[PDB]
């Protein structure tokens, strides 16, 4: 009970601390947030993969200049999913005016 | 409007798609209230249209 | 029997479609559109089977019987039935109307059916006989709606002929017969006798005097979805051979998307016959669920193991092919087609190479083509960049073919020229649908 | 609940003989052969041994082929006797009866018939589906694809007028059983993600078996987001995971990004599917599929990653992670390009606004193809 | 484009409706 | 309208079918085998 609640937290405080060393830089070699955390960069090098990957921030790993790019995250821009969505909508009325279109 | 003609669109499928025969002349006059079919439809499809073009030409 | 019975119950039901059709055939001529006659000749291969030899004679003996030579011309060349128990006259012309000389629509259809008959009861010379004089007849006739009529006529013409395995006396035939439409502006008959020409070309692979005629010649725009699709395969096949690969696909594919949705198990089998080569030619894949679909699984099998060898790449294994399933592509018109392929599987694997690796280095391609040499790729690797199957360069100071570097296509013009052929093509829709609305003269 | 008729395990049995490198298995051959004498399997013994080549045993054969005449005539005799003197339930369960005793000694036709008949007077709905559930138990045993697929049409609709919750639970299972075997993996992800909780269908397999299949089959279905909370926080899912720890350290490697072991996991799952007479024409689709999902996932937070950091995080050389991703990229599973010259993979992710457009011009090329069909028809 | 494809449908429609409009009365007629 | 012009000219298996199935290559754990021994030796 020590173990599995105390271990998420540790894995929780690299998080909240990760983000903080994050915050200011806009790219950041994996070896230097290894400095601030004071981790391995095999552990920070796995624990950004994960949170990028869960879509906690925002952010790319690039390994072949040891850098993760932080960046920003631009909306679903909506209107093209409403004529996404208006697209299939209408293709089902096209059926059905096929439809229609049987009794001649 | 997008967002707006969308649902247009969905009530247009539905009011299509039903397409009820049971004297379809009249369900064209029993459901005539400026609703889905057409009025609430391409009337916005002008205002979208219209906006856009000119928008549009004005921009090049 | 009760089956004539019901056939002739048919019969009449077919003169009543028939009747309909005249009806709509006298219809049309007096009803001052074409459009009419299109049902009754869309019905016309609905109701060309169903029919023996007394239904032309009740019909003939229904329709016509004018005392015209033209009872004189089909009759005999149709089995007369005997005095049958139920002999419903079935005579639309009443008198005057069958004083009146039949209008030429009505005429060639009763011809036609005759034809069809004929066809049906393959008497292309007794139809020959009835057919060019049919044309004989409708080669004077210059009406507006027989021009429908008699482009029907015109492919079961050539499809008496087709069934009379010549092909070449009819080749100036159909050759000239074409150009009487195109000094009429008409529609439809230009669309049909085309199509027969060119079948008629291919089947004695004359592609350089084909190529010619498509060259000069405009299809229709506004024509039969049907033949549209018919025109679409023939220009693919010649494209193909005329080395276009790029087009023929392109025709192709909208050649089959055209297809009729299910009654043509045929035409559908032969493009993708042509489609799942061409694609091979030009270093693509073809799709898979093609060679699981009912009505092509086994007709096009025999190309199954051909795609299956391109991906390989195993030459040992597409040599094998051809020995066994070779022969028969040539029945299909698609031997040659093939051969220029196994010279050229190599360029599908620089594609797969090139789609994949981004800066493969030129010795590493040469392992994963099986090329002898790092020296023989680079022409290829080049051609291939060179060719347009790649968007690669080639940079030989080091040896390593780079890709081009991908850009953010929507930030570029490329998505509003796409939405522009979509918007054109929207809005014509829309004028298309509009301007024919065909409002009733209001009654 | 339902009866073991007919046993599931025997079919799997027999395709574990019918595979080559176990066609010489002793074991199965005792168990196969233990079932067949127990239940007096004697028409499917012969379907055995002509399939396998077997030797059949006559004097077991007489003795169970004549227990069999005269099991089948006593049931006969029972059947006779009910006809004129018991009223329509104990025919009902007369000719009920006789059938699962067809099943019982492998007669597929006969079984298929006596039960079809049966159906015929049957009147009570719950009666009805219980045969027609036996109809679905022939169909998987013998792979019988039509009858599974005609009687699953059944089962919907007879359960859609009335039917119980027991019901409906059961045949949740079932088609999913047949869904693993179409290889149409999220439909069983469904299914069985919906049962798991509540799995009361022992008859086709044991406990610990059906959630390694929902295990197998959530990860080749679900998304990562999904995976979490309806597989690896799933309460059942996890418990009977403590009593197949290979299963738990695949589906739990794959989520914590230890990709060294999902691939060694991988090489036991794909051995293991080339067995089950179930996941046997799939594991090749399955082993494929897991891979390029473990490709995908790492790749999905580097945009730029060393092909030599990818070969030792999978615990694989760097030959072999080369040649997966050519294979993969070209058939456009994976989203990325490998250099070679350097060994290092660039994603190609497209934006959301590429996809998104991208998906406008698919989606409405596909609209208007049918507009442009379908006008060219009503204007003639 | 959006807007130009519903301009689109609505015509195709438009026209399918009145086909069967004067069809029916065409038959109807009679 | 049958295009009788051009005549009209076991593996019963539902699912649909990908072309890199077809490839011809030895079992998973086969690869896996002799990759982790390559390395591993």
């Amino acid at each position: 009970i020590i173990s599995t609640h105390l271990a998420k937290l540790y894995d929780n405080l690299l998080e909240q601390n990760l983000i903080r060393v994050i915050e200011p830089f806009s790219r950041v070699q994996i070896e230097h947030i290894s400095s601030l955390i004071k981790l391995s960069k095999a552990d920070v090098e796995r624990k950004l993969s994960q949170m990028i990957l869960d879509k906690k921030f925002h952010g790319i790993l690039d390994q072949g200049e040891g850098v993760l790019i932080i960046f920003d995250e631009p909306p679903v821009d909506k209107t093209y999913e409403a004529a996404l969505e208006t697209i299939q909508n209408m293709s089902k009325v096209v059926d059905s005016l096929y439809n229609k279109a049987k009794k001649l | 409007v997008v967002k707006e003609m969308l649902e247009l669109a969905k009530n247009y499928n539905k009011a299509v798609e039903e397409e009820d025969k049971m004297t379809p002349e009249q369900l064209a006059i029993k459901n005539v209230g400026k609703q889905d079919p057409k009025r609430h439809l391409e009337e916005h499809v002008d205002v979208l249209m219209t906006s856009n073009i000119v928008q549009c030409l004005a921009a090049m | 029997a009760a089956a004539e019975h019901s056939q002739r119950e048919l019969d009449t039901v077919t003169l009543e479609d028939i009747k309909e059709h005249v009806k709509q055939l006298e219809k049309a001529v007096s009803g001052k559109e074409p459009r009419f006659v299109l049902r009754a000749l869309r019905m016309l291969p609905s109701t060309s089977r169903r029919l023996n030899h007394y239904v032309l004679y009740k019909a003939v003996q229904g329709f016509f019987t004018s005392n015209n030579a033209t009872r004189d011309f089909l009759l005999p060349f149709l089995e007369e039935p005997m005095d049958t128990e139920a002999d419903l006259q079935f005579r639309p012309r009443t008198g005057k109307a069958a004083s009146t000389p039949l209008l030429p629509e009505v005429e060639a259809y009763l011809q036609l059916l005759v034809v069809i008959f004929m066809m049906n009861s393959k008497r292309y010379k007794e139809a020959q006989k009835i057919s060019d004089d049919l044309m004989q007849k409708i080669s004077t006739q210059n009406r507006r709606a027989l021009d429908l009529v008699a482009a029907k006529c015109y492919y079961y013409h050539a499809r008496v002929y087709e069934f009379l395995d010549k092909l070449d006396v009819v080749r100036s035939f159909l050759h000239a017969r074409l150009r009487t439409a195109t000094l009429r502006h008409d529609a439809d008959g230009q669309a049909t006798l085309l199509n027969l020409l060119l079948r008629n070309y291919l089947h004695y692979s004359l592609y350089d005097q084909a190529e010619k005629l498509v060259s000069k010649s405009v299809f229709p725009e506004q024509a039969n979805n049907n033949e549209w699709a018919r025109y679409l395969y023939y220009t693919g096949r010649i494209k193909a051979i005329q080395l276009e690969y790029s087009e023929a696909r392109r025709t192709m594919t909208n050649a089959l998307r055209k297809a009729p949705q299910h009654t043509a198990v045929g035409f559908k089998q032969t493009v993708h016959k042509l489609l799942i080569v061409v694609e091979l030619l030009l270093g693509e894949i073809p799709d898979r669920l093609q060679f699981r679909q009912p009505s092509l699984k086994r007709s096009l099998m025999p190309y199954f193991l051909l795609t299956q060898a391109v991906r390989t790449g195993n030459l040992a294994k597409f040599n094998q092919v051809l020995d066994q399933f070779g022969e028969k592509f040539q029945a299909d018109g698609t031997y040659t087609l093939i051969i220029r392929l196994r010279h050229n599987v190599i360029k599908t694997g620089v594609r797969m190479i090139s789609l994949s690796y981004s800066r493969i280095s030129l010795a590493d391609i040469a392992q994963k083509l099986q090329l002898d040499s790092p020296e023989d790729a680079e022409f290829i690797v080049a051609k291939a960049i060179r060719d347009g199957v790649i968007e690669a360069s080639i940079n030989h100071e080091k040896g390593y073919v780079q890709s081009k570097e991908m850009i953010d296509i929507y930030s570029t013009r490329e998505p509003q020229l796409a939405f522009h052929q979509r918007i054109s093509f929207c809005l014509d829709i829309h004028n298309m649908s509009v301007k024919a609305m065909r409002f009733p003269p209001k009654s | 609940g339902l009866p073991k008729n007919p046993d599931l395990r025997i079919a799997q049995l027999r395709f574990l003989l019918s595979l080559p490198e176990h066609r010489g298995d002793a074991a199965v051959r005792d168990e196969l052969m233990a079932a067949v004498r127990d239940n007096n399997m004697a028409p499917y013994y012969e379907a055995l041994c002509k399939s396998l080549d077997w030797q059949i045993d006559v004097d077991l054969l007489n003795k169970m082929k004549k227990a069999n005449e005269d099991e089948l005539k006593r049931l006969d005799e029972e059947l006779e006797d009910a006809e004129k003197n018991l009223g329509e339930s104990e025919i009902r369960d007369a000719m009920m009866a006789k059938a699962e005793y067809l099943c019982r000694i492998g007669d597929k036709e006969g079984a298929l018939t006596a039960f079809r008949k049966t159906y015929d007077k049957t009147v009570a709905l719950g009666h009805r589906l219980d045969i027609v559930f036996y109809l679905l138990r022939i169909g998987l045993f013998y792979m019988d694809n039509d009858l599974i697929t005609r009687n699953t049409e059944k089962a919907k609709s007879l359960i859609e007028e009335g039917g119980d919750w027991d019901r409906r639970n059961r045949l949740k299972v079932y088609q999913g059983l047949y869904c693993v075997a179409i290889r149409d993996f999220k439909q069983a992800a469904e299914l069985f993600l919906d049962t798991v909780s509540t799995f009361t269908s022992y008859e086709l397999m044991d406990y610990k078996t059906f959630v390694t299949y929902t295990v197998y089959v959530s990860m080749i279905a679900l998304e990562r987001p999904d995976l979490r909370e309806k597989v690896i926080k799933g309460a059942e899912i996890l418990e009977v995971l403590h009593s197949l720890p290979a299963v738990r350290q695949y589906l739990f490697s794959l989520y914590e990004c230890r990709y060294s072991v999902f691939f060694q996991s991988l090489a036991v799952v794909e051995q293991e599917m080339k067995k089950d007479w179930l996941f046997a024409p799939h594991y090749r689709y399955y082993v494929r599929e897991m891979r390029i999902h473990a490709y995908s996932q790492l790749l999905e937070s580097y945009r730029s990653l060393t092909l030599g950091y990818m070969a030792e995080a999978f615990g694989v050389g760097v030959e072999f992670i080369d040649q997966e991703l050519s294979r993969f990229i070209a058939a456009g599973r994976l989203h990325c390009k490998i250099d070679k010259v350097n060994e290092i993979v660039e994603t190609n992710r497209p934006d959301s606004k590429n996809w998104q457009y991208q998906e406008t011009i698919k989606k409405g090329d596909l609209l208007l193809n049918r507009v442009q069909k379908l006008s060219r028809v009503i204007n003639m | 484009y959006l807007a130009s494809l519903i301009r689109s449908v609505v015509a195709l429609h438009n026209l399918i409706n009145n086909k069967i409009a004067n069809r029916d009365a065409e038959k109807k007629e009679g | 309208d049958e295009f009788e012009e051009f005549p009209a000219e076991e593996d019963a298996h539902v699912w649909e079918d990908n072309w890199d199935d077809d490839n011809v290559e030895d079992d998973f754990s086969n690869q896996l085998r002799a990759e982790l021994e390559k390395h591993g030796y």
